[PDB]
């Protein structure tokens, strides 16, 4: 049939994984800051 | 020869193989999205969580 291939919707996955990457980095930046402050 | 009046009017027609129902598969609701999207949705879900 004409089922939507992954190529058709492949930017929502990069964004998703990219946001997860950014999210972890932001969390670790907060952690590192407070950890050094201690 | 001298034919009589036609006792059967006919012509050239078109014959095709008789079709039928397409018996939609049990799991035919996942067609709108390819198999890889479905597999990669589970992966993305397990990763976001």
């Amino acid at each position: 049939t004409s089922a939507l291939s992954l190529s058709n919707v492949a930017g929502v996955f990069y964004i998703l994984v990219g946001g997860l990457g950014l999210a972890m980095l932001v969390a670790l930046i907060e952690f590192c800051y407070k950890s050094r402050a201690e | 020869i001298d034919f009589s009046k036609p006792f059967m009017s006919l012509g050239i027609s078109i014959m095709i193989k008789k079709p039928q129902k397409s018996k939609p598969g049990v799991f035919s609701f996942l067609d709108p999205l390819a198999y890889e999207i479905w597999m990669c949705i589970v992966f993305a879900y397990i990763g976001v969580s």
